[PDB]
């Protein structure tokens, strides 16, 4: 039981995908990065 | 009551007779941990 | 009897982990004073048997005792039987005490001298690349310069202040 | 508090109300402004369900919870120590609180499972025979929601779900 | 390991980047003559 | 009993009780007024 | 993207790159901004010279010093 | 072909293994993997975990003071993070500079 | 340590014996210390291929006990491999059925899914109560702290610990508590 | 009183700076284990008529009896005891090299 | 493929779903639960 229709990650039904907290600290920590680009471009 | 050697053994008569070894490597300076063969040029 | 932070005994009321108190730094200083002039009387009095040292060399760390053998791979550019000096010593180690580099120790403190023994080349190395279906096939060997050197000295100075 | 004796004299039933010895909060709160008895001791957060000597305080004889108009608590943490009192008996840590047994009762011997973090009464839960795929687990609820906010000394959050 | 805690000390995030640990010289002739720089 | 998602009451005399993990309500008036949390 | 990290000397990843802040510069670095770090190149002893030209050493801090010793400071 | 790829996956294992043989020895003196490599490196103390692995094995000694010297340094760290800047740094917490 | 080659190798490749007492600790985390052990990764010469494994002694296995409603909810499947021999138990059924099957089953799926694996087992001794062997009594060496510290119950706790803890709130004199 | 880890079991460590602060000494004294914790070494362990000769007890067992006995023993699995065949055997190297 | 708008709520992109996830609404939260002071 428990199958996915067709492929797991194509199509109209997919396997879910779950945001763990580890990637969401990436996401913000890359942020941080762009967002002090910004700064320095300004000047 | 001091401990002068101790030594391993898969019995205690193989135990014993062991500690009494490295009893005797301590006593004539032949412990594996002895200051190395100097091979240095002699001054 | 009640601080304004106290809180009751519970389970949660306090961490888990016990409570350390770290030493008065000026009475430490004292007592690491003492434990060094104890160490360094132990060099001056020569009561160390078999020294052992962790040296950087050829961006790799070997943790060495006299009469040791490491094979570095690559050629050194000395002939054989040449007497070297490896400057870079992470760590000093004896049977009652041990010197640790930050990260580096002083060339005063330790000396460790080595010998060129050989100089060849490792044994063949195959490197082989295929992928299925694609008529993509490759080979190539390739040997290794290798320089063979013995440990021949590990000596230490009083010089811990 | 009070008490209420019942005696049968001569055909006759008397029913009278005595007052006996009431305990008394401890003097000097920590923090007098704190509305309610878990905040004015600067317990918020900082309490579980094996803290029985905090949970005693605020139960019956037989183990019921009281009022919380009569114990001052405010909701949030009223529904706290509830919750921390069904776990406590359900541990084992209340054995002076059993429930009042009529006289000719006595319980048939049940098997014995030690049990902590209960959140429900074992009698309602069903067995999970299909666990489900890793993105649709079935979870086996532990400890409590409600304690969801209590002081974390790790790194690691309480996992409520196992 | 220990990457951020360098670069806040002024240090190179990797231990194999700028600093003694690596462009000091390795070695040098035992009676004391220094060795050729080397490559890297 | 009648499975239901939402359960109503249908006169004062129903009333809601807790039991097995579910809801349900009882009624002692109108016994097809009892229903079973779905 | 591709083709401006090119045009910038950026082909290399974590490898320092030195450009002019100025407004024809800054307009490909905005292009890319999400793919790289931008930091300020800080001078505390000034321009290198041509005696020192051999002796510099940029820091993860973005200061490019003009003496590099491998010494430990006395202070 | 196994015969190449398989230099990538010895460099894995032996790491691996150093990893492992470095938290066993961690343990025997309660600390874990992460807070003595973390805490070495605090110390200047670039010891890889090779050698880290060898001297586990055939130096106990000097791995217990290690293991003394990352717990010592872990420990100045909560008293500084706790405190409010009042306290100087910790014996162990200075940094050798170097330029 | 200027032992001879032979008792030098004997010492630093010899199995220990542990003994880990299971009451009132949860099966999981018994299992994660036993399965550590069993493997050898207790130890810095540790190797898969060294057999440096050692013995685990579990006692009182029968007084494991499990968090949240386990007890009831986790169910242990199997399949004699029979048409209809698909059975499947709640851990409360198991443990009294079997007192070590628990314990067992969390230390057996621990383990790496190798041929090891079955040696281990092997390694295993589990009891139910505290009655160990003489033998296997005998050569036990050292016992692990119990991974769960068990709370007291409120009739254990001392007066001086009860009258430390403070009174909270003043009732009501004229309440039937 | 502080230290780092308890120094009853494999030595006494003591930690160091110099005075200029980039070294650390670290003084490790071995600890020996006290006379009181241990024990003492067990060495202890008719009129016939006729010399007591050897008795041979060692009665040949079966393959599957003697296979239990012997992972009964050791504590293994029954699989280790069986023969290999003569492809295994034969390219099991005889003289190994030896580092030490 | 499907359509930008459809009758089910459509899979995101997973870089998409990292984004939701980051910029989620977090409410202001007081020092001191305002029911614990006067
Ligand atoms: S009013 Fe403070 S916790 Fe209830
Ligand atoms: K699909
Ligand atoms: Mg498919
Ligand atoms: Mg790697
Ligand atoms: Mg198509
Ligand atoms: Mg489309
Ligand atoms: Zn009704």
């Amino acid at each position: 039981r428990g199958r996915i229709p067709g492929r797991q990650w194509i199509g109209k039904h997919r396997r879910p995908r779950f945001v763990s907290l580890r990637a969401k600290q990436n996401m913000i920590r890359r942020l941080e990065i762009e967002a002090e680009n910004h700064y320095w471009l300004s000047m | 009551k001091k401990l002068i050697a101790e030594g391993p053994g898969e019995t205690v008569l193989v135990a014993e007779e062991e500690a009494a070894r490295v009893a005797l490597r301590k006593l004539y300076g032949f412990t594996e941990n002895r200051r190395p063969w100097n091979y240095s040029k002699p001054k | 009897s009640y601080l304004p932070g106290y809180v009751p005994k519970t389970s949660l009321s306090s961490p888990p982990w016990p409570e350390v108190v770290l030493p008065d730094p000026v009475e430490e200083t004292r007592h690491h004073a003492e434990v060094v002039k104890k160490v360094n009387e132990m060099i001056v009095t020569g009561q160390y048997g078999r020294l052992f040292a962790v040296v950087h060399f050829a961006s790799r760390q070997w943790k060495v005792t006299s009469e040791d053998l490491i094979l570095i791979g690559n050629e050194l550019d000395l002939a054989c039987g040449e007497r070297i000096r490896l400057e870079k010593v992470l760590l000093v180690g004896a049977d009652n005490f041990t010197l640790l580099g930050k990260p580096l120790l002083g060339k005063d403190l330790v000396r460790v001298e080595a010998t060129v023994i050989e100089k060849t080349e490792s044994w063949p190395r195959i490197i082989m690349r295929f992928r299925k279906r694609k008529n993509f096939k490759k080979k190539r060997i390739v040997t290794t310069p290798q320089t063979v050197l013995r440990i021949n000295s590990i000596e230490i100075a009083p010089c811990l202040l | 508090f009070r008490e209420v004796v019942e005696t049968q004299e001569g055909k006759t039933t008397i029913i009278e109300g005595r007052i006996t010895a009431t305990p008394k909060e401890s003097p000097n709160p920590p923090n007098p402004s704190g509305q309610c008895p878990i905040c004015r001791w600067n317990l918020k957060h900082k309490y579980n369900y094996d803290d029985v000597l905090l949970l005693s305080q605020f139960i019956r004889p037989h183990g019921g919870m009281l009022p919380r108009k009569i114990t001052g608590l405010c909701q949030e943490e009223h529904r706290k120590i509830e919750e921390c009192v069904k776990m406590a008996h359900r541990a084992g840590l209340l054995p002076n609180h059993r429930p009042r047994l009529p006289e000719g009762v006595v319980p048939k011997s049940k098997p014995q499972l030690n049990r902590y973090l209960t959140r429900w009464a074992p009698g309602s839960v069903k067995p999970i025979y299909k666990k489900g795929p890793r993105w649709n687990r079935v979870r086996m609820p532990v400890g409590s929601p409600l304690l969801r906010d209590n002081v974390c000394y790790s790194r690691t959050p309480w996992k409520l779900y196992h | 390991a220990g990457g951020q805690w360098r670069l806040q000390q002024g240090l190179a995030a990797n231990p194999s980047g700028y600093g003694p640990l690596t462009e000091l010289p390795d070695w040098s002739y035992a009676d004391g003559r220094p060795a050729p720089p080397m490559k890297g | 009993f009648k499975n239901k998602t939402v359960l109503k009451k249908r006169c004062k005399d129903c009333y809601l009780v807790k039991r097995r993990g579910r809801w349900y309500v009882y009624c002692k008036t109108h016994p097809r007024h009892k229903q079973r949390q779905m | 993207e591709k083709d401006i990290i090119k045009m910038l000397g950026l082909e290399k990843a974590h490898t320092p790159q030195v450009h002019k802040n100025i407004p024809s510069v800054n307009a490909k670095l905005k292009v890319v901004k999400h793919l790289i770090r931008i930091k300020p190149l800080k001078l505390p002893q000034g321009l290198p010279a041509e005696e020192n030209m051999s002796n510099t050493c940029l820091k993860s801090t973005g200061e490019l010093v003009v003496q590099w010793h491998l010494k430990p400071v006395e202070q | 072909v196994k015969c190449t790829k398989a230099r990538y996956l010895k460099k894995k294992n032996m790491r691996t293994l150093w990893i492992n043989r470095i938290t066993a020895a961690s343990q025997e003196h309660g600390l874990k993997y992460p807070a003595l490599i973390g805490n070495l490196v605090k110390c200047q103390v670039e010891l890889n975990r090779k050698v880290l692995a060898d001297l586990a094995i055939y130096e106990p000694k000097t791995f217990k003071s290690l293991a003394a010297l990352a717990s010592r340094r872990r420990h100045e760290g909560f008293a500084a993070a706790l405190g409010d800047g009042k306290e100087p740094e910790g014996i162990f917490s200075r940094v050798v500079q170097y330029h | 340590s200027s032992f001879s080659r032979a008792p030098q190798q004997w010492a630093t490749f010899a199995r220990i014996w542990y003994l880990l007492d299971g009451k009132m600790q949860p099966p999981g985390k018994l299992a994660a210390m036993a399965s550590i052990r069993l493997q050898g990764l207790h130890k810095p010469v540790y190797h898969a291929l060294s057999d440096c494994g050692d013995h685990v002694v579990i006692m009182n296995t029968r007084h494991i006990a499990f968090s949240g409603n386990k007890w009831e909810q986790k169910v242990y499947s199997s399949h004699t491999g029979y048409p209809g021999g698909f059975r499947q138990v709640t851990a409360a059924q198991l443990h009294l059925r079997d007192p070590v099957a628990i314990v067992k089953l969390a230390i057996y799926g621990m383990l790496p899914k190798n041929l090891h694996r079955r040696t281990m087992m092997e390694r295993l001794h589990l009891f139910p109560d505290e009655y160990i062997p003489e033998d296997i009594l005998k050569n036990l060496v050292e016992e692990l702290p119990q991974p769960r510290k068990i709370p007291k119950r409120l009739d254990e706790y001392t007066q001086e610990e009860i009258d430390a803890f403070p009174r909270l709130w003043t009732p009501p004199e004229d309440y039937r508590l | 009183t502080y230290s780092p880890l308890p120094d009853d079991y494999n030595c006494n460590v003591e930690l160091a700076l110099t005075s200029d602060g980039r070294t650390i000494v670290c003084y490790h004294p071995s600890v020996d284990i006290p006379y009181e914790h241990t024990k003492p070494i067990p060495r202890p362990d008719h009129d016939q008529v006729l010399k007591t000769r050897l008795e041979e007890k060692v009665e040949h067992l079966e393959e599957g009896p003697m296979i239990e006995q012997l992972s009964k023993m050791f504590f293994t699995t029954k699989h280790r005891w069986y023969p290999h065949g003569r492809y295994h055997r034969c390219r099991k190297n005889l003289n190994p090299p030896k580092d030490r | 493929g499907s359509k930008a708008v459809t009758r089910h709520r459509r899979v995101m992109h997973f870089q998409r779903q990292k984004l939701m996830a980051v910029t989620e609404y977090i409410p202001p939260k007081p020092a001191i639960h305002p029911s614990c002071l006067p």
